């Protein structure tokens, strides 16, 4: 729970997990960066946003990356013209509109 | 023995010390093993 | 109960840790616990006793906190601490005795003394400390309805019973077959005797059985099983079953063959040992079944043929025995055993203060009667009083 | 092993210290140790069981750290901690059982379960805590190759053995000289008998000797020596050595003469007690030698003289016995005493889960066979299983 | 003594808690205590030994403090600590042996060795720590002149006595009435025998009594009382009182009737049990008086009647027995018992180093003599040596 | 179990309270509870069945909340609620059946079905609502470790027995004395008969006893005691004890003399009634002892006298009986009574789905066997299944 982590101020557990690459789900109302870039997806740019937590002992600057790859993406030819399965380590916990 | 294992009342102890038949028979009927054993000892010692 | 244990534990840790010259870093946490105990107990009045010859005593707490500005304890610090600890220990002793001398058919585990009822309030939960001892640990476990376990050395699980059962007899008691046994504490000695030495028995083998049901389920018990009952191997004169007359027993011991010891739980054979002696293990059982046979020796030297005739006059009576001792065991309920003094302490307090016989326990805390009728109410009351006795023993030497 | 003991110790401390109302200063260190354990264990997967009927279980550790409270921890804190404590206790239980049910002929000291092998890795060494238990202490000492010590009450050091030796004998078994003994658990009971009552022996003295060797040296042992053997003091019908026939033994007990008890170590006489009975001390020994005599009484009253005639017919057989009981001892190896539950626990786990017989221990953990052939590999395995059993008993009743 | 115990306790805690990989928060206070011990002992020189073969040894302390900056102990820290701990443990062991091998007729409670005399100085008080052990706790209570208490399993309280008394006797030893008894360790086996089976005794009853005093007052004792004496239920040939001749004893066992057991303190009856067997409790006593009667059966089957004629030629001799065993007890004085090994340790040290027989204890620390003449000076010296032996056993296995 | 009860209670309350036209103020709290239940159950997956013929079912919860803004509910609201209520009721029904059909020899009190194991989790604790039914409140009290009590009208506490005991008997069965009895459900009918009408008995009185022990202690019991055993007052042809032959019983009923009924707890008389018939109260007992005498009429009119001659030919046999009915009682353990349908529900479910016989209960849930061998595991499983049966019956009818 990001709220409890921030309130308690002890980042030992999250720091250990982020250092040792242990799967975890950070729960809390977060703002995300919408990225429609297939090359940004390939660059694994969504996994480079958590180090600031360890560096600063704060979680109010955490801003996950939500990939949005469509036909109106400027790089969708990479998805269309090659035999690969787009993949990202991170996922954003969000609900589709009603 | 009776006081240790049964904690008799003050009145009962008074009557037993005075050798009151009422308290003696009350204990006998109540089936106190200690009193019954003492009385049986007396009856058996009444050999002849 | 937990608060009483915590008081006792704090006082014991104070009497042992707070010693002149010791670093304050060795006793900082203990002194914090002690100060919180004093703060919580201050301004409360308690009354103990009033039952039997136990005197009515009143307790008032207005104490100052132990200091915390010293890097090492000196004589004065220990002196003041001891002055406070003596009064607290006296209060704990009287609370424990007042609780031990009381019973209740309903809610046996609930506090019975006024002092313990008052301590059960929520303001006193602030002083709880650590519940490390075996009895308080099991108290908390049974309070949460977990699996408790007490480890006993020679558990006192069998009520005293010395008796005999005859399967063949006559008015003259000159040709008898049957069994004799003593069950006592943790030891069963059983001897089957046959006067005819199975001369007319089918296959010259006489079967004997002995069933000892335990009042509680023992677990992981180490048991010593030896092939002879030394208690029934000498001449005896024994009252007849009705008591009218007496009969003569003149044993001569043979080895028991086809020894089968079966430990059963709810009628299901959990462990079974055949012709096995020494240390055996019974993991979980509530009944013991000993089967053993007297077999007439197929070949006899003259001195044995003289012993065992085929005519009626049977001067020497064949006997085969077994001894079975429970060296150690584990029980979910509480029992008196050879290594613990809890039953002795409870009985001593009751006898010393002439506590009137109550509605739950038998007179004088007679263990034979307790175990013979170990009802759930008796178990609850006994566990409460044993826990209080252990708490008291923490402090009173 | 040390990691497993540390997990058990920290869980026991958490159960016995994290209780509603206690100060946070009382459990600061414990909570730090607990959170270190959680951090180290998190993300690791373990598998336990798979031998006999022990189920295969998979363990995953995904827990949050224990929190803090300003002054006194409350019910919510206790419940939240209890969930994690229960899961960890279950895990440690299963690891200990999977270790107990396994053995290895070579490298018996080494961990045998995959769980314990994983825990032996370097990453978990941060979970060590304090190794205070007696068995973990001796485990560490044995690992360092230092002298160890286990204190046993009635150590079960003698393999069960009831036998007799006949130094003089005839087919009719009417004039026998010899000695019958029972060595069981912690007791020796030896009776030397002569049917002629040393009528035709030099100085009218018949010598008897009984030499009992012990598999493992014992140090600083308290022993009780008494001048009679109650087990061999009543009439018996005993099978012959060949088993062909049976002979009759009708003893009359005389006092043993010139009783000398020697405790030897490596063939050197360490302790010697001459006609002394009661409590003696044997500081170091691996053999016991009991030498006693039957001295024909020089002057016998008429009733006595009737018993011992010059000529052959001997109806009463002179018997002189000794009893010896090791009440307490210290051994560098591991034994099954009469007060501990480790042997019972190991045997109970094996029997409950129907573990097949392995290559090290005898079937059913038979203590007679185990101590009769207490090989060094067997001792390694037994120490390992007993250490893990004690670790498990820390947490399980 | 408190300083010596503190040294042993801090070294034991260093052995257990200072282990590779543990959090420094688990050893911070222990390391501060260890550094305080090092500081206090630095610059000091002690000498031990010089009595018997106990070699003379000299100790000088110049040790550096242990580091306090690690987050988790590593191998180097443990090795460095172990280097100091080895020397300290050797010094403590030698001091304890030197103390255990010395006596004093007057002021035997005080330290006897030069090393412990030096440790008794105030400058060493800073090494105090916590006196949590049972024996050191009783030592502190003794010093503070409070009430002490030791709990013993099977206390060795009865001075060894195997004997008989003949109330009715003749030179022929054919019509004897009297008692035989063995008081040993914690068991009293007493039989009363009548050769005439009370044929002429008034009321056809023969009364027997047996008084066993104790050299110390036992408290809250659990006792087992069984209605037969196995040790005195088989044929015997006993030397006469003068030793001139031997007399024959061929017993037949009858039940003891009107069995009374009294526990008295300072000659005053404290507890009395009439015709009650099994587990009993004696809260506070110093003397045991057992009383029991042989009642000639009024009715007898032919086999029983053949045994007890009206005339002199008595072949079978009626006897009635009792067995009283002290399972557990509490005493204010130190005693040898079945569970503890302090007597064994002291005796072993004295035997190993060939200490000349002193002016206080009997040769070889003979417990029979010690407890037959348990004088107050012997009690003081014995408590001193027992406390030192426990302190030593904390460290040396 | 608490969560399951809360689910069933919420669904029953929704069925009862959510009706057309009702003020929303009448069901505001209920709808808050219903929405909380829906939220907690959403997104979770459950499986039920798989044992016997009970189908394997999968349950998923993706329901929408209920409106909270109307003033009076309308038909639309009722239908919208009912659609969800049907699914939840079906889920509760199947979970309850799955729990009923199962049993465990170890920890029978804990949940056995995987659905109930999942509901045991902490996440579902938000569904608790109310615990006001008898069985759920007794469950909670037992877990809290307080006194419980179930009130029964005609409790089936007596295992079905119908048998006789013959104290005087011959092969011809012409002259018999003894008793006959039927102990069934909540009634005891006993009849002592004597064929000679105590012609030769001492004082012409024949004593009869009948002891009925119970498997559980009953408290505050109302009982009807009447002076005739109507079941044993007509001619009968019974079969011999070993079944060899048949004997005749032609009773003539006399008044029972000296009627004593004793209600005993732990072998001590708690209640006792002498010559008193009608309604009586037994406050706390576990054994019923009935004593009654056949007293030969001292004065007889000729018609009476002709019945009872002094010679063997006896055509009329004097019989005296008692009938005892337990109308109401309170017991700590669950039983089967005449008013509740829990035993019927459990047995019906097991029979309908053809559950294979398990390791705990007897075949067919035979109440006679169950109450004959009412063991701890059986009691735990029986209480669990009865609580689940009550929870299910809240919804299914
Ligand atoms: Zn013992
Ligand atoms: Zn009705």
């Amino acid at each position: 729970n990001l709220e409890e982590l921030m309130r308690t101020g002890s980042y030992a557990q999250i720091t250990n997990m982020l250092l040792n690459n242990q799967p975890v789900a950070l729960v809390g109302a977060l703002p995300f960066v919408t990225d429609s870039s297939v090359i940004s997806l390939i660059a694994i740019l969504d996994a480079t946003v958590f180090a600031q937590i360890v560096k600063l002992r704060k979680v109010d600057t955490l801003k996950p990356i939500l990939y949005k790859i469509n036909s109106d993406s400027n790089d969708f030819y990479l998805v269309a013209n090659y035999d690969w399965v787009p993949i990202s380590t991170t996922k954003v916990y969000k609900q589709v509109p009603v | 023995n009776l006081n240790d294992n049964y904690g008799i009342s003050r009145q009962q102890a008074f009557n037993l010390l005075r050798s009151d038949p009422r308290v003696l028979r009350e204990f006998i009927n109540q089936d106190n093993p200690i009193i019954r054993n003492r009385i049986e000892q007396l009856i058996m010692q009444c050999r002849l | 109960m937990d608060v009483l244990y915590s008081l006792s534990k704090t006082l014991k840790d104070a009497r042992d840790k707070i010693v002149e010259g010791t670093l304050y870093s060795n006793v900082s946490d203990l002194i914090q616990q002690f100060n919180q105990m004093i703060i919580t107990m201050n301004g409360n009045e308690f009354q103990t006793g009033g039952i039997g010859n136990l005197p009515i005593r009143n307790w008032n707490f207005n104490f100052g906190l132990l200091g915390t500005t010293l890097l090492n304890l000196d004589a004065n610090y220990v002196e003041t601490a001891r002055n406070t600890i003596d009064y607290f220990v006296d209060f704990v002793d009287n609370v424990c005795m007042d609780e031990m001398v009381r019973e209740s058919q309903r809610n046996g585990i609930a506090p019975q003394s006024d002092s313990l009822r008052k301590l059960s309030a929520i303001k006193f939960k602030r002083i709880n400390f650590d519940n490390s001892s075996e009895y308080i640990e099991n108290w908390n476990l049974q309070n949460r309805r977990q699996r408790t376990g007490f480890t006993f050395h020679k558990p006192n699980i069998f009520p005293y019973s010395a008796s005999f059962t005859l399967n063949r007899s006559q008015p003259a008691h000159d040709n008898l077959m049957g069994t004799m046994w003593l069950n006592a504490g943790s030891e069963i000695q059983v001897a089957g005797f046959d006067y005819s030495c199975a001369i007319n028995a089918p296959a010259n083998i006489q079967q004997f059985e002995h069933i000892v049901p335990l009042r509680r389920v023992l677990t992981t018990a180490t048991i010593t099983l030896l092939p002879d009952a030394e208690r029934f191997s000498f001449p005896r004169v024994i009252n007849s079953a009705d008591g009218a007359t007496t009969w003569f027993f003149n044993p001569v011991i043979l080895r028991p063959n086809n020894v089968e010891v079966e430990f059963l739980l709810n009628g299901q054979i959990i462990n079974t040992y055949q012709a096995r002696f020494g240390t055996i293990v019974a993991r979980n059982f509530d009944t013991i079944r000993l089967s053993f046979q007297l077999m007439r020796p197929p070949n006899m030297t003259p001195a044995v043929a003289v012993l065992f005739p085929n005519a009626q006059p049977f001067e020497h009576h064949a006997t085969v025995g077994l001894t079975l001792r429970i060296e150690s065991a584990v029980c979910e309920s509480v029992l008196a055993d050879a290594s613990e003094t809890l039953l002795a302490n409870v009985t001593s307090v009751r006898q010393e203060y002439a506590i009137p016989v109550g509605p739950v326990f038998p007179p004088g805390m007679n263990w034979t009667d307790l175990i013979t009728n170990y009802s759930p109410s008796r178990e609850d009351n006994l566990q409460r009083v044993f826990t209080v006795a252990s708490i008291r023993s923490m402090l009173i030497k």
